[PDB]
């Protein structure tokens, strides 16, 4: 999962 | 992951002219149909500033002449006319996968006219002196370019060592270079000798700047 | 506006665990959206990321640092950290933290200063300054170089100024060099000679990992 938002996903 | 890879790792180029980074990304930094891959710049001991983000756009402030171009892996900044203030080095960054990465970073170190050195010459203050220790120096300041030799000649003598050098870097106002070189003896060794003397030798004089005075 | 500064040591032996301190200021580290990082770049290197941690706390570490590292935060107090287990010199670096906007932007838009972290058994050791006055030379053209000698400090660094930030134009100050685990530095300013030495012209030096400031007027010989 790649690209912005990639972090915080969940 | 990815590696981005910068080139050229260092060049020269002079006022006016035009520059060309490039930085590639061994996988493509694409997402939402964006590149994820910025530029930025890092004037000496100054914290990176951003330059270009999301290839393409300029951040604010940062002026006409800075270009960013490119997709999916082959990324291009172009800056044109340089200018001095451009003595700087240029890092790419991707940043659409884990853990982000940089470049290796290109130095651009930039080209004028061929300045001579204002060369000066300073005696031990009497502090040091009181504590048994005496440094000379001289400060050859603001030339271009970089590359200057310097002899230090004591009483006819060249005292090959005892000495230290450090170089400015390149200025972002007038691009010149300066640098120091401090001689240090004993304050008994200092004490035994009528002269001392830094002879610059360099480009733009043939004839090596002399500065000297009584011990 | 925002704000961030980094804390930590000077000076650190190798072997022991080197803890940082990033505070954000005038922003919260839990808006949404932004993710905090931090940012290390051995000196003559590249900057080389070593890990975020997320406003909402998600974490993410550089293999490398990951097995020795540990990216906490403290909410109430707007600050985050990181530590460094079992250092060595390949962790003498200057440490950054920075924001990214982690939704709309991708990118580190504040970074704080940065501070610098030597890794050495060495003792710090505080700054001789030295004023170098033109050995007997006046009526030299229009301009006189004067500058301090900054002689035999450790770890780095020091800031020098001339009369407190006043002369701004005409100064250069030289990378500090090694002596066997001691430091010389050096800085000039020129000035038109008419306000040296009618008027007063001082280099101020600071090394903070000692706590010294020292003024120093330069007087003619």
């Amino acid at each position: 999962h790649i690209g912005p938002g990639r972090a915080f996903y969940t | 992951d990815i590696v981005m890879t910068q080139s050229p790792a260092s060049l020269v180029v002079s006022l006016g002219q035009r520059a060309t980074i490039s930085c590639r990304a061994s996988e493509s930094v694409d997402s939402y149909g964006k590149s994820f891959m910025h530029w930025y710049q890092q004037k000496p001991g100054q914290p990176p500033k951003v330059l270009i983000y999301i290839a393409s756009n300029l951040e604010s402030g940062v002026p006409a002449r800075f270009s960013g171009s490119g997709s999916r892996t082959d990324f291009t900044l172009t800056i044109d006319p340089v200018e001095a203030d451009d003595a700087a080095t240029y890092y790419c960054q991707q940043n659409n996968e884990d853990p982000p990465t940089f470049g290796a970073g290109t130095k651009l170190e930039m080209r004028r006219a061929d300045a001579a050195p204002t060369v000066s010459i300073f005696p031990p203050s009497s502090e040091q002196l009181t504590s048994g220790g005496a440094s000379v120096v001289c400060f050859l300041n603001n030339f271009y370019p970089k590359d200057i030799n310097v002899k230090w000649k004591i009483d006819g003598s060249e005292r090959q060592n005892g000495v230290l050098n450090s170089w400015t870097d390149q200025d972002s106002k007038d691009s010149t270079y300066s640098m120091s070189s401090t001689l240090t003896l004993t304050k008994d060794e200092y004490e035994r000798h009528n002269s001392y003397t830094c002879e610059a030798t360099h480009k733009t004089s043939t004839s090596p700047i002399v500065k000297s005075f009584n011990r | 506006q925002v704000k961030l500064q980094e804390s930590g040591p000077a000076v650190i032996k190798p072997s022991q665990s080197l803890s940082l301190t990033c505070i954000v200021s005038g922003f919260s580290i839990t808006r949404t959206n932004y993710c905090w990082h931090w940012i290390r770049q051995a000196p003559g290197k590249g900057l080389e990321w070593m890990g975020r941690i997320c406003y909402e706390g998600s974490i993410y570490y550089s293999p490398s640092i990951k097995s020795r590292s540990t990216i906490s935060r403290d909410t109430s107090l707007n600050k985050f950290f990181i530590q460094l287990i079992s250092v060595t010199n390949e962790d003498t670096a200057m440490y950054y933290c920075s924001r990214e906007n982690h939704m709309y932007e991708t990118y580190f838009d504040v970074w704080g200063q940065g501070t610098t972290v030597t890794v050495s058994s060495a003792k710090t050791t505080p700054p001789s300054v030295y004023p170098l006055a033109p050995g007997s030379a006046a009526q030299t053209n229009s301009m006189v170089t004067l500058g301090c000698l900054v002689k035999g400090y450790f770890p780095e660094p020091v800031t020098v100024t001339w009369n407190s930030g006043s002369l701004s134009s005409g100064v250069h100050t030289f990378p500090a060099v090694l002596q066997s685990d001691l430091y010389t530095l050096s800085s000039s300013v020129t000035v038109p000679s008419s306000p040296r030495p009618s008027e007063t012209v001082t280099c101020n030096v600071a090394h903070p990992a000692s706590s010294t400031k020292v003024d120093k007027k330069i007087v003619p010989r």
